[PDB]
């Protein structure tokens, strides 16, 4: 768990 | 001490969430149990239903007489406890919240008979043909077949909705062991504030902070305390917490607390009020100038959050560290916001350091993620919308490779309030 | 008039949306603003900032200086418009909120910064190294920047929320024109009903929808009325309907509606207050025997739903139709739930009917969709959650290729709670 | 707008 963003790519999977 | 720690966001949001208490527990009345978390297991007394019911309107029924042509002895009253046997040869007409009589043990619906004969019509039937052969049991609701008495329906930590408060009502158990929510003093420091009812003097502006951190707190649910303006000096900042902390269980302030000014706030928690101070500044954008402080005082821990008076770093870190540490204190299990998936609807520069904005977060037909259309960069560039904000966009710290975010990428949204 | 008419789903929800006024309005307190829709638009009567601000913890300089050594005739305060003008070869320290002084019109932050000179030192700077040509107006907010005066800041139909109270508290508009709130009158009918308070008694069961309908429509912050337990004959049922008129905009009651029993109250509805019945049968499960009526009487009209007695249908009906309703009462211009796209969690059997399941909606780490557990058949097959069910699992009706929907598929949700 | 589910095919497009 983070409340930092992540990236487009972290969506990746 | 001396310029105050610099911290991480998410070393910041476990330091708030470890250093903040669940709060003592109190018995309230069932129908005040809203957003409240149970601090028992809460057992049925009850077998529900208490009588076998019937599930359907029809007739109560004897099995081993078969499709037959019978007798209609009677009814079944919702509220009545039955007086007939239902005999050989004979029926009772049923609706679908009815006990069953003492002798039948099946329900044949009414789609499955034949009116055969009426007592002329005073609003009567007196027999019917049953079509059908019933199985034993058959469109009943054994006693017990919902709750069982003594088994647990609610468990300790349960966040109850509309829904639990029913099911309490149910069992009748209308007296219930809750954690206590906590009170929240919000207060403003700051020389040029002046009161949103004031006119404007000269090197003055309104106080909005308070109004808008107030209304988010009351959104949760949670009672208030308005500390009012509080003059940025020593005196009256100890005074103002003093009193919060004699009448709460958190205190909120705004004001004046970035690289320049801290002082007088910080000064007082520290030497004055004798609180440890965890963070007194975070990195992220907007709110970097954000204090957290707690206080041992007779045997109990009071939690300090000293914001930034800038408007929007206020309203985003008042939902990434305040309502996080409230909904702890209430006896949330899982007391962490609510993250999604979402498409932002523009482009966006990354900058070094995490930053939030406030959005809102649209559904459109059929497509699988919400549009976050970013708002929360608010006062100088505005356009407006109907709906409220209902996320923060939660971009991510610029890299090497990823400097700027597109339109239509997906990306992390807290949600903030109802969708 | 007889059996009722059979409407579908969405002919009975544009029907309880077309049928619905939209209420007056009043005037209130900003602090009272949460959740009501602006009936007005709002404009500034100030400029914000009233004066130029710094940006910057610096100091406010003459541009055509440059980057020389200079004098710190003083600093400007927050809260006081500065006396002093700055003059050629001057500097006035300066933090992010202060007032700009008559002489400078731009500001160097301090790390564009080095101290020379400090009267030895009991707290003060005499003269700084400005390290770098400013432009004129640089880190300075001017006048009217973030909000000009007469400027409309929130428009007519703008559903509140934190941050438009802070935006009305900047302006110091505090009394503001909105609709009004509905008030909404509870009952339940049923001989069989005991208050959650009674213990039981032979063929009775507690009435739990009164305290569930109630709990629904508190959490909207709709002020309620407990009309209690009315039992199911003419001249009980119309007492109660004639005093939820005389006291409220909306009556809800629950109970023995079905095919069998829908009898008194239609008949009072329709023969004793005149009202007209729009719908007295939906083709939806759960929920199948929901009424809605609408009672003109004195230029003002009166909506009536009149819902099942089985408590998951009430609570279910309540969220697809009241909830709606009362948005549009309280001037929401787009009254209609959001509905989001979910994996189920399970298989589960189409019924030929659209379907509605209470259900709780979990995202998990880095999914673009949430999934959807349903738990919304309640009663005999529960298993517990510490959650509350926050959304509706709608079902499609069965076609002749779509028998079943698997684990993992897509499917439509209705958000009904804080996520 | 319809407040009656759709089939995951709908969510072809």
């Amino acid at each position: 768990f983070s409340i930092v963003g992540s990236l487009p790519r972290d969506f990746e999977l | 001490m001396s310029p105050f720690p610099l911290t991480s966001m998410d070393k910041a949001f476990i330091t708030v969430l470890e250093m903040t208490p669940v709060l003592g527990t109190e018995i309230i009345n069932y129908r005040d149990g809203m957003g409240r978390v149970l601090a028992q297991d809460v057992y049925a007394k009850d077998n529900l239903p208490p009588f076998p019911a019937s599930v359907k309107d029809g007739y109560a029924v004897r099995a081993a007489d078969g499709p037959g042509d019978r007798f209609i002895i009677g009814e079944s009253q919702a509220g009545e406890q039955p007086t007939q046997t239902v005999m050989p040869g004979q029926v009772m007409r049923v609706t679908t919240g009815a006990p069953i009589p003492c002798g039948a043990d099946a329900v044949v619906q009414v789609e499955d008979t034949e009116l055969i004969r009426e007592s002329d019509d005073g609003t009567e039937e007196l027999e019917v043909r049953i079509l059908v052969q019933a199985r034993p049991g058959q469109d009943i609701r054994p006693i017990g077949h919902d709750i069982k008495r003594g088994e647990c329906v609610l468990a300790k930590g349960t966040h109850m909705g509309p829904s639990e408060i029913g099911l309490l009502a149910t069992v009748g158990v209308t007296e219930v062991e809750v954690n206590k929510f906590p009170v929240v003093a919000v207060m403003s420091t700051g020389n040029e504030l002046l009161n949103p009812e004031d006119d404007l003097l000269p090197g003055k502006i309104r106080d909005s902070n308070r109004s808008t951190l107030l209304a988010t707190i009351q959104e949760h649910g949670y009672p208030t305390i308005n500390l009012g303006i509080v003059g940025d000096n020593p005196d009256d900042l100890l005074n103002a917490l003093n009193e919060g902390i004699s009448r709460a269980d958190v205190i909120i302030t705004s004001g004046g607390v970035s690289m320049g000014e801290k002082d007088y706030l910080k000064q007082v928690l520290d030497i004055d009020l004798h609180a440890q101070i965890h963070f007194g500044r975070v990195f992220m954008k907007p709110g970097l100038p954000t204090t957290f402080a707690t206080l041992d005082i007779d045997g109990v821990r009071k939690i300090i959050f000293a914001l930034p008076g800038n408007p929007v770093s206020a309203v985003v870190t008042c939902n990434l560290f305040v309502v996080p540490a409230l909904r702890k204190m209430q006896g949330i299990l899982d007391p962490r916001p609510t993250i999604i998936k979402a498409r932002l609807s523009c482009d966006v520069k990354l900058d070094p350091r995490p930053e939030y904005h406030r959005c809102i977060l649209t559904w459109h037909h059929q497509e699988p993620l919400p549009w976050a259309q970013s708002t929360g960069n608010q006062m100088s560039s505005r356009l407006m919308s109907m709906r409220s904000a209902n996320g923060l966009l939660m971009l991510p710290p610029k890299t090497e490779q990823y400097v700027e975010l597109h339109k239509g990428e997906v990306v992390d949204v807290m949600v903030i309030g109802r969708l």
